[PDB]
RNA sequence: GAGCUGUAAGUAAGCUUUGAUCCAGAGAUUUCCGAAUGGGGAAACCCAGCAUGAGUUAUGUCAUGUUAUCGAUAUGUGAAUACAUAGCAUAUCAGAAGGCACACCCGGAGAACUGAAACAUCUUAGUACCCGGAGGAAGAGAAAGAAAAUUCGAUUCCCUUAGUAGCGGCGAGCGAAACGGGAAGAGCCCAAACCAACAAGCUUGCUUGUUGGGGUUGUAGGACACUCUAUACGGAGUUACAAAGGACGACAUUAGACGAAUCAUCUGGAAAGAUGAAUCAAAGAAGGUAAUAAUCCUGUAGUCGAAAAUGUUGUCUCUCUUGAGUGGAUCCUGAGUACGACGGAGCACGUGAAAUUCCGUCGGAAUCUGGGAGGACCAUCUCCUAAGGCUAAAUACUCUCUAGUGACCGAUAGUGAACCAGUACCGUGAGGGAAAGGUGAAAAGCACCCCGGAAGGGGAGUGAAAUAGAACCUGAAACCGUGUGCU
RNA sequence: UGAGUAGCGAAAGACGGGUGAGAAUCCCGUCCACCGAUUGACUAAGGUUUCCAGAGGAAGGCUCGUCCGCUCUGGGUUAGUCGGGUCCUAAGCUGAGGCCGACAGGCGUAGGCGAUGGAUAACAGGUUGAUAUUCCUGUACCACCUAUAAUCGUUUUAAUCG
RNA sequence: UAGAUAGAAAAUAGGUGCCCGUACCGCAAACCGACACAGGUAGUCAAGAUGAGAAUUCUAAGGUGAGCGAGCGAACUCUCGU
């Protein structure tokens, strides 16, 4: 996928559209992400479980991939991602200013 | 172990290395049936080890051929 | 190849009863002979066999859900031991 | 499977045929005859028809 | 290029930027049964020989290789029976076997219901089924052709001729072909005469046989004799015309890469919707994303890309290879053949006036001043040159792979099978053969309290919704209940 | 719908004590009754885990159910001598060559396969929840192997094998 | 016997001896009968009293009380006694 764990992105739709936060995990297979502090779930967790503690638990649920979009480094708008080949590696380089992601 | 340090290996020592291999195998096997084996990802390594060295040996001797 | 005529111990009451009779019990190659189980236990731990009894136990039915199916077939010997011990544990 | 041994020639299909033209199968078998020629430079008790025997064109040994 | 150890959640233990998982090419491994092939056998099992090896004091035990049958080619031995012929023994063979794509093709064998308003000729139909043989196509094929002129010039296939000409208890029905227009096109090799070498009979006359050369036809050709032409100059080729290779190059297939352009507000759980204002387009195909998106993602147009294997091609190489004319003295030009009779069959053509073509049985030519055909037959004329072989393409079909398409289905439809279906189930067996899809955007899949053994429920909470709570979208009718206005 | 209707599949139970949320139906006890050339004990086919222990009560069980041939979890079958193979053959099957036959294939010789028959060495006792002529104890037998051997042989042999 | 070959072994001691089956039901609720079905299913053993007996009645060894019950004690049907 074009967004990447660690990345700072920004959501573009959804209830938390708006919101920037950083990429904390990705699962390829379903093109979803997390990102913290957006899609926030309570849970309801048994303390009966092997963790004796139970209650609500609030945590960050996946958020499909289309709808979060990277944030230009330089002027911090949020950009599409095209690639360059820089001495035969490729490069991310943000399609508002030109400048490599990462 | 990777193809890479059994093909430094010699013939006689890809044979001891199956047999070791072999042994170790065994030992953890008969620690999983008892109860007393915690690490089972050790099984599946040595055999896959086991196999990398009978890949290499079958190269060789076809090779010589 | 003793390693391979080998399976695994049997771990169950009868099986720690005839322990304590010095009798050892194994899951064995479905298609190896009472003489290979001798030679495989006499090479792997270093023990004078007394006897090998062996049996087959068919593969028995088994249920998850909605999926039928069997177990996997077993050949069982039992090792007296004439001279020595074996230590599983 | 039985032909004759010179020339292949072997019984055919064909119609018995009625004065009302009503048909049944029936066969037209070759003339064979057990003879014994020379084969593969040997004696040979085999079946040749009486035509291939026509004109001494085998010879009987 | 950052996650990964499948369905398949879980726990555990782990792997991975020193590049996992994953994708493509190549390779290694690949138990047992199965043609199954050491022998046996009620498939997936049992029991051996031989050789070599492991183990044991030794036996027992184990590992690997090999050992079916037929065929062919060699070697040895060799009966009745003398010579040697059965036979027997050994060695070699990427020799055969068996499967299937319920298709297409060729051949062997070959129904019946049915139609004829009955039924026997006839029809169904050379169909179904069975059997053998294939090939990627098969079959056919370079005139003993079609014809009747200004003739054409192998075969196959399409249109037409034409439901015509014919066939037919002249019933039911069956039903051409040539001409003309098209697709595609390609032509060759033997047998014989004759020459040379070799071997047998030993006229040791010159007969027979093998090999090579020569030769291939209707405008008759060839041998033969003579005259030119050349030793690969030229020409041709593994699709026939003889048959194996090699080098280099191109293209294509089997992974991939790059790839333009949108923001704001309103409603709303969520915006892609509406509104406003923009932008790209060789890209406004399509799918997805919390509702309906050219500009969010995957993509699309366009461009680029291969270590390796495979396929198709081009040039070199390689291999093979003479080509014409004149003459009419002799010779050759396919024999138990053509053909005839009887009995059948096939020809659209049912025996008919029945040519043309095949099978069985019996008889049986001619030899270029020859032979066959023009629908009995004869003459004339005209056209061909049988009884040997090969041959691509245009045609048929789809188990299959790739990319697509549909005024085709949308869960009683569409496959029998959207789902763990040729399953469950039924049957001794061949065989017959189902039912069964949908929570939600996200699992956020209901912490906690309460009645209850549990099931189930009432709250509480998650959620836009639980009145979406597990075959969980919607939720008709039959049918079953509770209450009630009038009776 | 018929309808809370027919039926609930040969029979003798009673009570006490347990267990349990719940008991005519489960466990234990006493008495009673039934079969007893048998409803008892083996065992060949056939079945194929139904066997044992612990747990359960949705469904199945013609009622109930705390129970079960049901569900869940884990277990259980031990052989030189028992039966079969490494022995034999009957009927039958198969069948190298072979004979016959449109194809397919049919028949059949040698040779194989094939028990329902022939041959063939182990018995008593003890033991588990579940196996026992199989495990254990005691005491045997059979085939084979190795070593030492009273004795016999030593190339027409003469001991030995056949 | 044809054949084979230096060597053979009464005894003593020691050792070796595979594969398949083995659970359980098996006149039955586990087999064939769609069923926890009054049917069918080869063979073996089979005590006492009585008796000719493997008949008869009652018992032994051993097993079993049968997978709906509780009442009532009409017609009628069935099985049984007078
Ligand atoms: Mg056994
Ligand atoms: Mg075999
Ligand atoms: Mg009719
Ligand atoms: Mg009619
Ligand atoms: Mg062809
Ligand atoms: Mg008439
Ligand atoms: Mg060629
Ligand atoms: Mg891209
Ligand atoms: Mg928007
Ligand atoms: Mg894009
Ligand atoms: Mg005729
Ligand atoms: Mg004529
Ligand atoms: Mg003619
Ligand atoms: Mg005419
Ligand atoms: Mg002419
Ligand atoms: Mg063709
Ligand atoms: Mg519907
Ligand atoms: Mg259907
Ligand atoms: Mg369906
Ligand atoms: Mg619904
Ligand atoms: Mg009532
Ligand atoms: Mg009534
Ligand atoms: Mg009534
Ligand atoms: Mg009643
Ligand atoms: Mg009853
Ligand atoms: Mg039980
Ligand atoms: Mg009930
Ligand atoms: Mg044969
Ligand atoms: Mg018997
Ligand atoms: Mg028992
Ligand atoms: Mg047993
Ligand atoms: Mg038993
Ligand atoms: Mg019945
Ligand atoms: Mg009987
Ligand atoms: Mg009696």
């Amino acid at each position: 996928m074009h967004i990447k764990k660690g990345d700072n992105v920004k959501v573009i739709a959804g209830k938390d559209k708006g919101k920037e936060g950083k990429v904390i995990a990705t699962l390829p297979k379903k093109d979803r992400v997390v990102v913290e502090g957006v899609n926030i779930m309570k849970k309801h967790q048994k303390p009966t479980q092997l963790n004796p503690e139970g209650g609500i638990l609030e945590t960050e649920a996946a958020i499909h991939v289309s709808n979060v979009q990277l944030l230009d480094p330089k002027t911090n708008e949020p950009t599409r991602v095209g690639y360059k080949f820089v001495d035969g590696k490729k490069v991310r380089i943000a399609k508002k200013s030109g400048e490599e992601i990462k | 172990m990777k193809a890479k340090e059994i093909r430094d290996l010699t013939t006689s020592e890809i044979e001891e290395q199956i047999k070791s291999s072999k042994e170790e195998l065994f030992n953890l096997r008969f620690q999983l049936a008892t109860g007393q084996l915690e690490e089972t990802a050790r099984i599946r390594t040595v055999r896959k080890t086991i196999a990398r060295l009978k890949t290499v040996a079958r190269e060789r001797e076809i090779e010589q051929s | 190849e003793a390693r391979d005529i080998l399976k695994r111990p049997v771990i169950t009451e009868k099986s720690s009863e005839a322990m304590a009779e010095d009798k050892y019990t194994f899951d064995v190659d479905t298609r190896v002979n009472k003489t290979q189980v001798k030679m495989a236990v006499e090479e792997i731990f270093n023990v004078k066999v007394a006897s090998v009894n062996i049996m087959n136990y068919k593969p028995k039915k088994k249920r998850m859900g909605r999926y039928q199916g069997y177990t996997n077939k077993r050949r069982k010997a039992i090792v007296t031991l004439k001279e020595g011990s074996i230590d599983l544990f | 499977g039985k032909q004759c041994f010179v020339t292949g020639r072997k019984a055919s299909t064909g119609n018995r045929r009625s004065h009302a033209l009503n048909s049944t199968k029936r066969r037209w078998n070759a003339n064979l005859q057990k003879v014994r020629i020379l084969v593969d430079g040997k004696p040979k008790k085999v079946w040749v028809s009486a035509r291939a025997l026509k004109s001494g064109k085998v010879t009987r040994v």
